[PDB]
């Protein structure tokens, strides 16, 4: 016999303060109960389990399913009260690697270890905790005892312990073979190279027998599953992947257990699919706390459903990774807060594709949009290819100058080029800094009261212009901006306006292009077809000309 | 040579903190930085009965080129037991933010020589990620004190004293502070004589070294807080005045007697906005009043070890940027105005990151402790790019400030 080298244990606490469990094996009934007998009889038999004395406390209940569409009995720990007792794991989980990511390897295996788990030892001292009782025929005697003596099925710390313990037998063959790339992740091994076929398949083999001499089992004749291999949602090919082809189901009435695999199974296609929306579904949901609940469908979504069932028709691919080439991001103002983007090294070809949306703000505008769209595709793009990609984006060089030096927030864009494709993102209007001479300057003011919800709004001038208009169902707040709106409204197209609104600067100092509210967005409007405004603030209640001779006016 | 009993306090599991991407070179760097360390048994691999993390990450310290090794320990240091054993914990010099200049030196070079309590390694647990969650993430713990951990001063505290018994004494005119990994030398000597003074530090730092190279130059007595003036004019627009009025409202709540009756007096009407108006003599005697008061400093603004530092940030526009420290609303304990030159000019955020470093340093020499920010920036923005411009082995903390103030203006 060649020896194996054994596998290093990784201790194994329960939880601070923690006994360890004391579950009743339920009633099985006899055929289930011969069934688990029988598969214990052969594990003991392997060195994975092994029957425990009188003395072992702890129990955990185990069951046996039918393996359908098969007459073999499967087995089954029921875990989840040593789990509750068992201490937190170090946790790679975190993060399932993208398709896109992938680099082009001529040639490419997976080999699934669905086996060796079993193989792992176990921490002898809590080996214990493992115990399991296989209730005996009619209860007429003690039910057979057993503990674990390799990672037990569906426990906490299984997947970690082999994954390290994987990673570890792993090193020095990757280290000794730079010419091939091994990922690892769940319990598949992915391995890769440029060489051919040939030479390939020769070092499949040496890692198949350096596998062996630690007692992990490969599966030698070929797998019946090759590449290309459905995995995990996508379609992964030797030159291209693409999502696996994922249907919208069809309702007359939509729940709320409907919309929400409609909206997840179109985030899903936005991934390669460009141009995906799914906005006027995810309001019917946001709305709404009921997983039984129906929304008929709005004017605006039975469009947009039509447009989702018209570009999930013909087959989009993403292509691999080619760390020689420089990486492209594209972005693309879809709309109604909506972005689009592209991320690829050729033309026409993309690697992946995504979509933004907008976050649920009170006012906004388009280049923060943009902006906030810029960080998402770069820790996106750090994530996937370790670097941030060169920006192709729709606005001029000198409207993002405009903005940044200009906008009271420090703002950044990385490396980024202009791409002229509209719909361009713009600045829609410019405050002066300093006061304009020759315009008209408004004082404006307005207040309600809150009891009567009554009030007024208006301005006067330097030319004495005048106007106060009264207000039914208001507030402060509404009639501080309706005096703004008024003196936009009734002047040139040059103004000063001085306001004590500390609540309207900060709107408009803001600098939306778009609001929720719509007095806001008429405000807006006449701000963007005005050629200079200078919109002035003092404090209040100093009686400060213009907002004492209408402060007197609009509370009269 | 014997570990120093360290525990977290009660009701406090160790950091588990998500670490978050970085680029490729940096994962590079990281990696082969750590292969040193693991050779050097500064750190070793961990498995995963270790359920801890802390974040890490790479950089270049100024005036080199060679990537270094940050590790974010801020969440461990909330958890980690304030050392009050023996002493309880090192004074701050009162005598530090009153000398014509300071250098910062860095002595965490020295932590890597003083083993860590076994029990605690685990505490240190860090991760070098991968691309793409291709293969695991590499993890280590500390053996050594880390860089970066608040313990790790706190317990070279007495052994970096019998480093600098001598020179305190040969010197006991310098005052010589240690936060973090660095060692603040503050004289009121001349600054040939100062830099001299300090090289004199390097080499008595290298002794030790049997049994780190360059020089920071602060300069606490070039610079003081800083008044709120108002302009001079001879004629005044009606805008003029009510910036004017806008500002002393401002600041009344500041300075108690401040008075604008006799300003908004002439704010009467509504004439044009570029419109001069004469100042009446109630009106120019009304502004010298205030232009007296705004000269005394505020009364009764102490510092309060007990209470936060906030400090609060304004971006002025043309790489100029203003800041305010506090505990209480008006009750300033520093102002400042930072400025450009300073690979600024196109980027905000480094302009940004760079200040936030400044005023956490000036806020070390006035306190020995760092202040929370309010940072005029969107959260994404900032945490995406931060730590490609940090510099300090330290991190302050900070939350995001999303409306903009009027008060800009009047720092300005
Ligand atoms: N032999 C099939 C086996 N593995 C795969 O299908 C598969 C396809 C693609 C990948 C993969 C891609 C990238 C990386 Cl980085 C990686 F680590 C793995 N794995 C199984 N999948 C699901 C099963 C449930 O029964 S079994």
């Amino acid at each position: 016999m060649v020896p194996i080298s054994p596998i290093e244990t990784v201790p194994v606490k329960l939880k601070p303060g923690m006994d360890g469990p004391k579950v009743k094996q339920w009633p099985l009934t006899e055929e289930k109960i011969k069934a688990l007998v029988e598969i214990c009889t052969e594990m003991e038999k392997e060195g994975k389990i092994s029957k425990i004395g009188p003395e072992n406390p702890y129990n955990t209940p185990v069951f046996a399913i039918k393996k359908k569409d098969s007459t073999k009995w499967r087995k089954l720990v029921d875990f989840r009260e040593l789990n509750k007792r068992t201490q937190d794991f170090w946790e790679v989980q975190l993060g399932i690697p993208h398709p896109a990511g992938l680099k082009k390897k001529k040639s490419v295996t997976v080999l699934d270890v669905g086996d060796a788990y079993f193989s792992v030892p176990l921490d002898e001292d809590f080996r214990k905790y493992t115990a399991f009782t296989i209730p005996s025929i009619n209860n007429e005697t003690p039910g057979i005892r057993y503990q674990y003596n390799v990672l037990p099925q569906g426990w906490k710390g299984s997947p970690a312990i082999f994954q390290s313990s994987m990673t570890k037998i792993l090193e020095p063959f990757a280290a000794q073979n730079p010419d091939i790339v091994i990922y690892q992740y769940m319990d598949d091994l992915y391995v890769g190279s440029d060489l051919e076929i040939g030479q390939h398949r020769t070092k499949i083999e040496e890692l198949r027998q350096h596998l062996l001499r630690w007692g992990l089992t490969t599966p030698d004749k070929k797998h019946q599953k090759e590449p290309p291999f459905l995995w995990m949602g996508y379609e992964l090919h030797p030159d291209k992947w693409t999502v696996q082809p994922i249907v919208l189901p069809e309702k007359d009435s939509w729940t709320v257990n409907d919309i929400q695999k409609l909206v997840g199974k179109l985030n899903w296609a936005s991934q390669i699919y460009p141009g995906i929306k799914v906005r006027q579904l995810s309001k019917l949901l946001r709305g709404t706390k009921a997983l039984t609940e129906v929304i008929p469908l709005t004017e605006e979504a039975e469009l947009e459903l039509a447009e989702n069932r018209e570009i999930l028709k013909e087959p989009v691919h993403g292509v691999y990774y080619d760390p020689s080439k420089d990486l492209i991001a594209e972005i693309q103002k879809q709309g109604q807060g909506q972005w689009t983007y592209q991320i690829y090294q050729e033309p026409f070809k993309n690697l992946k594709t995504g979509k933004y949306a907008r976050m649920r703000g009170a006012h906004t505008n388009d280049v923060k949009q943009l902006t906030e769209a810029v960080q998402k595709i770069t820790t996106e793009s750090i994530v996937i290819w370790g670097k941030t990609p060169k920006f192709k984006l729709p606005i001029q060089k000198e409207t993002w100058e405009t903005w940044w030096t200009e906008y009271w927030q420090a703002t950044w864009i990385p490396e980024w080029e202009f791409v002229n494709t509209p719909p361009l993102v713009k600045l829609w209007y410019q405050l002066e800094k300093e006061p304009i001479v020759g315009a008209e300057t408004f004082y404006v003011d307005g207040a309600a009261n809150r009891e009567t919800k009554l009030g007024k709004a208006g301005y006067v001038t330097n030319k004495g212009r005048q106007k106060v208009v009264p207000l039914t169902n208001t507030t402060n707040q509404k009639t501080e901006l309706q005096a703004i709106y008024l003196a936009l409204q009734d002047s040139g197209l040059e103004v000063n306006i001085v306001t004590d609104s500390q609540y309207a600067l900060g709107i408009i100092q803001a600098q939306p292009d778009k609001s929720e509210s719509e007095l806001v967005n008429q405000i807006i409007e006449q701000l963007i077809k005005k050629e200079k405004v200078y919109l002035a603030w003092v404090p209040a209640h100093k009686g400060i000309g213009g907002n004492e001779q209408v402060d007197k006016l609009v509370s009269a | 040579i014997e570990t120093v009993p360290v525990k977290l306090k009660p009701g406090m599991d160790g950091p588990k903190v998500k670490q978050w991407p970085l680029t490729e070179e940096k994962i590079k760097a990281l990696v082969e930085i750590c292969t040193e360390m693991e050779k050097e048994g500064k750190i070793s691999k961990i498995g995963p009965e270790n359920p801890y993390n802390t974040p890490v990450f790479a950089i270049k310290k100024k005036d080199s080129t060679k990537w270094r090794k940050l590790v974010d320990f801020r969440e461990l240091n909330k958890r980690t037991q304030d050392f009050w054993e023996v002493q309880l914990g090192i004074p701050h010099p009162a005598g530090l933010k009153k000398k014509k200049s300071v250098t910062v030196l860095d002595v965490g070079d020295a932590y890597f020589s003083v083993p860590l309590d076994e029990d605690f390694r685990k505490y240190t647990a860090f991760t070098i990620p991968s691309i793409n969650n291709e293969t695991p993430g590499i993890r280590y713990q500390y053996n050594v004190l880390p860089q970066g951990w608040k313990g790790s001063p706190a317990i070279f505290q007495s052994s970096m004293t019998k480093i600098l018994e001598p020179f305190k004494k040969q010197n006991p005119d310098i005052v010589i502070y240690q936060y973090m990994d660095d060692l603040y030398v503050g004289s009121d000597l001349e600054i040939g004589q100062h830099r001299t003074k300090i090289e004199e530090l390097r080499q008595h730092l290298l002794r030790w070294g049997l049994t780190l190279w360059m020089g920071y130059e602060l300069h606490p007595d070039k610079w003081t807080v800083q008044p709120i003036v108002l302009p001079e004019k001879d004629s005044w627009t009606v805008n003029d005045i009510q910036k004017l009025v806008g500002k002393l409202n401002w600041a009344s709540q500041i300075y108690p007697g401040i008075k604008v009756r006799q300003l908004s007096k002439l704010l009467r009407g509504t004439k044009a906005l570029t419109e001069v108006i004469p100042l009446t003599e109630e009106a120019e005697l009304e502004l010298a009043e205030n232009r007296e008061i705004l000269k005394e400093p505020v009364h009764g603004v102490y510092y309060d070890p007990s209470k936060d530092l906030i400090a609060e940030i304004q971006k002025q526009g043309q790489g100029q940027w203003t800041y305010q420290i506090y505990q209480e609303p008006f009750k300033n304990l520093k102002t400042g105005k930072y400025a450009r030159m300073r690979g600024a000019h196109t980027n905000d955020v480094k302009q940004l990151t760079e200040a936030v470093q400044k005023i956490t340093t000036e806020s070390i020499v006035i306190w020995g402790k760092t202040p929370k920010f309010k940072l005029p920036i969107q959260k994404e923005t900032w945490e995406t790019w931060w730590t490609e411009y940090w510099q300090a082995t330290w991190i302050p903390e900070w939350e995001f400030v999303n409306t903009p103030p009027l008060v800009k203006l009047w720092y300005q």
